[PDB]
């Protein structure tokens, strides 16, 4: 594959250890090199395994690398707030001629209690509607560890098109907060009743929802 | 001590060429590593689109290779990349890298990145939306900061003397415009008879809108 598949996210308290995987097709990572990356969402990516299992000067040996054949795996021990980052694996891809990329995993390191999301969902302005589009804005606030996964539906229908929601980004107080907003024209508001964001945090959904008709 | 740093235009016009360049500091161009680029898209992943070594050698993905040319310059310390026929699919921050040759094939160090838009849009300010309960102990109220250009905004709410928590959300870049918002917490039972606006401010377009955001 063009892309490694990776987990979207890990979590565990500091001093404790995590494990990362990354594969590809069949045992397409016997015949490559696997390379791990670090990266805080503000700044370029680092090197932190190389060859698989060797670390560069200054990465201490609480990061660790294995390569199965099919699935490579990043173990990183003894947490520390500092670990907290994306993780990328990265490799040769000789079926494909280029240089792939794992998905990325969003590692955090606990620091504080679980926190679900609060929900607003706000539906379109009239002032909007008056330019012949309607967007419904989702704002999505207080939520940690920050991942989360939205839907949309509309009439009890999932919705496939004409939504976004941001990168999930912090708060003062170090939890997160994210917004999605539904794009439809005008006419589509109108002949639609019923409108639904749901946000999925650590395995549990906040829904909100409204009827165009209140 | 080897330093990467990538310069050129952030704006990039759709279906016209971007055009980087990275600077190589501290480590001679002329050993056995290949320099190329890597991008990401906001809130993506990481796709490499290729490399050049010194003796003239290119890889490329070959998805773009049509439309992508990277070279180097060693007299100059530089890596060029030059992307023909751009889209707002290419808007991402571009970083540049040093890659080990041979079946190592690992990247470090990175240049800090560098962000390219792609849009073709005038300078273009906001159409401002109030954000207001559809018909608990608080309330949240909003505006919707919608079609501007270039970034950034600023958002500051007056709520009189209510306590308030603002929360301003990120931008996205849908279509060479930028969509944004903000909204404001109140203790419930207070709003509407309080008042709530919110002052968005675009410098690029010398306007600034106030919008009181009324009950509906």
């Amino acid at each position: 594959q063009s892309v490694w598949t990776q987990p979207p996210s890990v979590s565990a308290a500091p001093g404790q250890k995590v494990t990362i995987s990354c594969s590809g097709d069949d045992s397409i990572l016997r015949s490559a090199f696997v390379s791990w990356y670090q990266q805080v969402p503000g700044s370029a990516p680092k090197l932190v395994i190389f060859d698989d299992r060797q670390r560069p000067s200054g990465i201490p040996a609480r990061f660790s690398g294995s390569n199965s054949g099919t699935t490579a795996t990043l173990d990183i021990a003894g947490l520390q707030r500092g670990d907290e980052a994306d993780y990328y694996c990265a490799a040769w891809n000789g079926r494909l001629s280029a240089f792939v990329f794992g998905s990325g995993t969003k590692l955090t390191v606990l620091g504080q209690p679980k926190s679900s999301p609060s929900v607003t969902l706000f539906p379109p302005s009239s002032e909007e509607l008056e330019t012949n589009k309607a967007t419904l804005v989702c704002t999505i606030t207080d939520f940690y560890p920050g991942v989360v996964t939205v839907d949309w539906k509309v009439d009890g229908t999932p919705v496939t098109q004409g939504m976004e929601t941001t990168q999930p980004s912090k708060q003062s107080n170090n939890k997160y907060m994210a917004s999605s907003y539904l794009t439809l024209t005008a006419r589509a508001w109108e002949r639609h009743s019923s409108y639904s964001c749901q946000v999925t945090h650590e395995g549990h959904t906040v829904e909100k929802s409204l009827s165009r008709a209140d | 001590q080897v330093q990467l740093e990538e310069s050129g235009p952030g704006l990039v016009r759709p279906s016209e060429t971007l055009s980087l360049s990275c600077t190589v500091s501290g480590f001679p161009m002329s050993e056995s590593y290949f320099w190329g680029w890597i991008r990401q898209s906001p809130g993506k992943g990481l796709e490499w689109l290729g490399s050049v070594i010194h003796t003239g050698t290119t890889y490329y993905r070959p998805s773009l290779e049509s439309r992508l040319t990277i070279a180097m310059d060693p007299s100059k310390n530089q890596v060029s990349l030059s992307l023909t026929s751009v889209t707002v699919a290419d808007s991402a921050m571009y970083y540049c890298v040093r890659i080990r040759g041979g079946s190592s094939n690992w990247l470090d160090p990175w240049g800090p990145g560098i962000v390219v838009t792609a849009s073709s849009a005038k300078t273009t300010p906001p159409s401002v939306y109030p954000l207001a309960p559809g018909c608990g102990s608080s309330v949240t109220l909003g505006c919707l900061v919608k079609g501007y250009f270039p970034e950034s905004v600023t958002v500051t709410w007056n709520s009189g003397s209510l306590s308030s928590s603002v929360h301003t959300f990120p931008a996205l870049l849908q279509s060479g415009l930028y969509t944004m918002s903000s909204s404001v917490t109140v203790p419930s039972s207070t709003w509407p008879s309080q008042t709530v606006t919110c002052s968005v401010a675009h410098p690029a377009s010398s306007t600034t809108v106030d919008k009181k955001i009324e009950p509906r």
